[PDB]
């Protein structure tokens, strides 16, 4: 059980440290990564807690834990700023883009966070702050 | 947003660097950062001090990477009136191969490859080697006792040419050509701040003449003593300006003939020198297109050096010295 | 060893982030807010 | 907190504590770790009466070098026989050899490089003593003890 | 030339604690049947120091430490070292020379005063045994 | 130049090689330059070996050996001659006339 | 009175001196006087001259000996406006020393000790020493032929660690200690007008090996070839930083150790260094207690140099440069 809290707790950090270096195309998507990092360090210090086998490694972990959760919730909601912008009616890609920022070449970076056809996305456009 | 460069002392995002100065050259085998902190004191409350002397740095460029390698010194100055500045120094990580001095038990690598004989020149310090030209075999290595881990290297890829220089992650590149990664088409009255170009006459050499001795296994005589020679040209220079620079290890027709290239090509570098000075802050081996019309440049050159300077009232300015379109 | 009393701003570092986190959804805490104030109790007691 | 509690109790315990506070413990009560230890022994030089004498003598024997633990007399002594109590440079069981014969590593003008271990052995020598070792030795201090 | 008064200083003290140790001292000038009982007296003190420095190091792992025990074996397992005052004061004042540089603050109080309460007895020999020792 | 001591000796077909120590270097060294006399002594016998660099080129280095200094002949005045490398009572001595050959046993052929 | 200086070519006692720089340090062998005289030229009447390149001088400070030793060179200059002046240089008496070439007859000392071929490399220009460190022993001691006075004993003293400077009489101290005499604790916020402090990482060094040869009679082989070898260690830098600094004479074991610690002091005493501009105007060799909490100084350091500079409109300020507290 050493050999397998090893494996999943380094695999759990290494993990959270994958998820940081790669950018949030949604919050919802951020914060999803980040529940299943704290799901899976809470499974293990419960584990670490069992009938008192270890205290203080349950207490490391509790202290990593919080460590990842204010990264990954900082990276969710604040790496990019995410708003939500409305626009009357569903509108191209490069008019969103253009409205938006003034800059139609940036139409795509608004594909990989919408779903919806290039012709038409919207009436509501996830984008970066101004 | 301007912001180029966040550096981390380990962690620590200055914020209160006043300036900074940070060079990368092929010329050499490090860099050299230099930051300005404030560091105040208040003579009554308590104060707290950084003796790194040691600590590690970085200095992620306008959202990249540019070095990696507090180590240099500590300078902290004072005066009254504008006193309590903190000058921070940091070389390239690879630097002990530099200040240190070789203690490798043996000293006498016998049938290696100058390859192997870097490796293990280098991984006494932990300095992940890049090497990127080729393998070179030679019969006797022997390091001068103790010599220094940074003249022996240079000493073992001056004589089959290798540049010998750091990159940005932090780890000796030995290459043979440049790194590719063209880039912007710098012309006179687009983006060029200031200009010097400075083609000189008395670093050219017509024939490189190179000499020496066999170091092989049972050559001797004649085919050890008379043979070895070898006589490469720069059909560009001009008249009779003859050199003979001589070898010091293994003499083969090849061995020569690089050794002689590798200076017919540093000689060649050093003939038409570009100094740019452009405005804001990827160029260590980079080729761009220059076009200065007035000196006749219109020609693809590599940039030698790369030096970003700041100072909070006028500067963000890079200064590039180029290599020359022969 | 490895186990003491942690900094002070690091103890409140980590209950703002733990408030944050498991009961306010991640918003930020704003100060002079009744969570500003619940956090700050909250730390006083594990200090005392 | 229930477990910090738990913690905080836990450290003040011999058996389960980091080796730094184990050992602030058993300093408390007397218990100290034991260091290391040089080899040690005598060795039996002759040469010409009244040669003179420095205290850089170094001693090779097989493949250890000894120095001098005691002063080194002026000159040699009338009789021509010198016997000194040496110890080992290095620190470590690595100095201890049963050996006899030996030699002197700087040459001295009048005494011959041959000398001789008097006696033969090289006792003495041991490492530095680990944390489980002191733990266990420490344990064995306050734990009732029949026979003791 | 302001003084630094943050600070004390022990030199003076040292120096004159050494003639008045010398003054006192001379286990060749002392009646023969009491001369082993003044130098036991005296490596016994050095013993007391040398259990003072083991007892405040603790966890010290260099080398240093290593070599200090063994110089302080090696002082004390000699016979002839304590009979000439020389020899006595040099070892008496590194002792306590390195008894400070052990450790700083409040982890050197207990061990220095249980050195005062050792050294806080009287000779029972007579003349100048007595004040010898 | 430099004195080293002596370890082995590997004899090629271009000449002698030694295997000086003082610092372990050449397990193969250039050579012995052989003015008409030569020697072999067993691996680890006390002598000095003077390396003769080429150029400063450590490259190469050329080797003379020197017989064991407890083992030369203290030559009389107005001698001098050949010896044993190893034994300095053997000898072929030129003195005022005595082409003199010292051992019990000679062998012609 | 402020008045410091008293200067006399012989006697005369400088009343004119514009400006004066008077310089001590233990680095070098000497120091360095520059006067500044006025010396006016009314060209109709009769003018006289002072060819000294050879006369003499000191250098009374503040009613005390500073100096001892315009030997050095007469500099008179000219200008339309401002010029008419005179700038004398005066070297330390223990000059020759410096510039020589020596003139013993022999050339090789035998059984002789490190005192005594330096008495005999001095006393041939009359340049009585202070030597007041000890006697070590060597049996071979060859002189390269005509080398320098200075260079010579340099190498004598560098390889048993032993200051070489010059004190304020006019003789050579060779010392291994300090002088004593300690003195004035400048605190931060009391007297220095200005401090820079530097403890840098490039000068510094972990393990320093000593290998040789034996110089002895008689001894030769393994035990002269094999044997002789040291590794001290400064226990205070960090990291591997190894190197090998060769010795040159009688490779003992003291002697290797010796060369050793001589070397982890010089490079221990560059790795932290204070120069300090203080007030008005006896510290060759002092140590001070010095108080920079700002860097982080609380401790008693040694002032390796001293600088008296003057000049009647705003000066009269003292430049030390002080020695680490390890």
């Amino acid at each position: 059980n050493a050999i397998f809290t090893a494996v999943r707790v380094l695999s759990a950090a290494y993990l959270a440290k994958a998820y940081t270096e790669t950018a949030a195309t949604t919050v919802n998507e951020g914060l999803t990564q980040y529940d299943l990092i704290a799901a899976v360090l809470e499974q293990e210090a419960q584990i670490a807690k069992d009938d008192c086998h270890d205290n203080e490694f349950f207490l490391q972990i509790r202290a990593f834990a919080v460590d990842v959760a204010r990264v990954m919730v900082n990276r969710a909601y604040n790496s990019p700023s995410l708003i939500v912008y409305a626009f009357p009616g569903t509108v191209h890609g490069l008019v969103a883009a253009w409205e938006i920022f003034g800059d139609a070449k940036r139409s795509r970076d608004l594909e990989a966070r919408n779903n919806g056809s290039p012709w038409a996305v919207g009436p509501k456009i996830i984008s970066e702050r101004v | 947003m301007i912001k180029p460069m966040r550096i981390f002392i380990g962690g620590e995002e200055l914020v209160t660097y006043t300036s900074a100065q940070l060079q990368r050259t092929k010329k050499q085998m490090t860099g050299s950062l230099t930051v300005e902190i404030f560091l105040d004191y208040v003579p009554t409350k308590p104060t707290i001090v950084n003796a790194v002397r040691g600590k590690e740095i970085l200095v992620y460029i306008m959202g990249e990477l540019a070095f990696t390698g507090a180590g240099g010194d500590v300078s902290v100055n004072f005066s009254k009136g504008n006193g309590y500045s903190v000058t921070l120094t940091a070389r390239g990580r690879t630097k002990y191969l530099i200040d240190s001095s070789q203690t490798h038990p043996t000293g006498f690598f016998k049938n290696t490859s100058d390859k192997k004989v870097i490796e293990t020149l280098v991984k006494e310090h932990n300095v992940v080697l890049q090497w990127d030209a080729e393998e070179i075999d030679e019969p006797k290595v022997t390091l001068r006792d103790g010599n220094r881990i940074y003249n022996e290297i240079f000493e073992r890829c001056n004589q089959n040419c290798h540049f010998a220089y750091e990159t940005r992650d932090g780890k000796l590149l030995i290459t043979d050509g440049t790194n590719g990664t063209v880039g912007e088409d710098i012309i006179l009255g687009y983006n060029i701040l200031d200009f010097s170009a400075e083609q000189s006459e008395d670093q050219a050499n017509s024939q490189i003449t190179v000499k020496g001795h066999r170091t092989q296994k049972g050559v001797w005589g004649n085919d050890a003593i008379v043979q070895p020679v070898q006589t490469v040209a720069d059909s560009w220079v001009g008249a009779n300006i003859p050199l003979t620079i001589q070898h010091y290890g293994d003499a083969t027709n090849e061995g020569l003939q690089r050794r002689a290239k590798f200076e017919a090509d540093r000689r060649a570098a050093e003939s038409k020198s570009v100094s740019v000075t452009v405005f804001h802050v990827w160029d260590i081996g980079t080729v761009h297109y220059v076009e200065i019309p007035p000196e006749g440049i219109f020609d693809v050159l590599e940039c030698v050096s790369l030096t970003y300077t700041v100072d909070a009232k006028s500067t963000l300015e890079t200064k590039l010295e180029l290599a020359p379109p022969p | 060893c490895t186990i003491q009393r942690p900094d002070p701003q690091d103890l409140r570092n980590d209950i703002a982030t733990r408030f944050s986190t498991n009961v306010l959804g991640g918003a930020p805490i704003i100060p002079e807010s009744n969570e500003f104030y619940v956090v700050s109790l909250e730390y006083a007691m594990q200090e005392e | 907190f229930y477990a910090f509690g738990e913690q905080m109790w836990r450290e003040r315990d011999p058996r389960f504590a980091c080796c730094e506070n184990l050992v602030k413990m058993a300093a408390e009560r007397g218990v100290y770790p034991k260091p290391a230890q040089f080899a040690q022994g005598y060795v039996r030089m002759t040469g010409t009466p009244g040669s003179a004498l420095n205290q850089g003598l170094r001693f090779q024997f097989g493949n250890q070098t000894y120095e001098p633990a005691s002063v080194v007399p002026d000159q040699l002594p009338a009789t021509g026989i010198l016997v000194l109590r040496v110890s080992a440079v290095n620190p470590g069981p690595s100095g201890n050899a049963r050996v006899t014969d030996g030699t002197l590593v700087t040459p001295v003008p009048g005494i011959s490089s041959a000398v001789t271990a008097y006696g033969g052995n090289f006792c003495g020598g041991s490492d530095e003593e680990e944390c489980e070792q002191f733990r266990t030795r420490y344990l064995q201090r306050l734990q009732y003890q029949p026979r003791f | 030339l302001v003084g630094n008064l943050v600070a004390l200083a022990l030199a003076p003290i040292i120096t004159a604690t050494e003639g008045s140790f010398k003054r006192h001292f001379s286990p060749d000038n002392i009646r023969y049947y009491n001369t082993e009982a003044v130098v036991s007296t005296m490596a016994q003190a050095v013993t007391q120091v040398q259990n003072a420095y083991l007892a405040i190091s603790g966890n010290d792992t260099s080398q240093d430490k290593w070599t200090t025990v063994r110089d302080f074996r090696n002082v004390l397992i000699d016979e002839f070292t304590f009979y000439s005052p020389a020899n006595a004061w040099n070892v008496l004042r590194n002792g306590f020379a390195i008894l400070d540089a052990a450790a700083t603050g409040s982890d050197k109080f207990n061990v220095l005063r249980n050195l005062i309460n050792w050294s806080s007895t009287h000779s029972d020999l007579d003349g100048e045994s007595g004040d010898a020792e | 130049f430099e004195r080293h001591v002596f370890k082995g000796i590997e004899h090629t077909d271009t000449g002698a090689l030694v295997s000086v120590k003082g610092s372990g270097t050449q397990e193969e060294d250039v050579p012995v330059i052989n003015s008409g006399y030569g020697f072999t002594p067993a691996a680890d016998t006390e002598l000095e070996v003077f390396l003769h660099g080429d150029g400063s080129d450590a490259s190469n280095k050329f080797a003379t050996m020197t017989i064991p200094r407890n083992k030369q002949r203290k030559w009389p005045e107005g001698a001098g001659g050949v010896q044993h490398p190893f034994n300095a009572d053997k000898f072929v001595q030129f003195d005022d006339d005595s082409i003199w050959l010292k051992d019990g046993k000679f062998t012609l052929g």
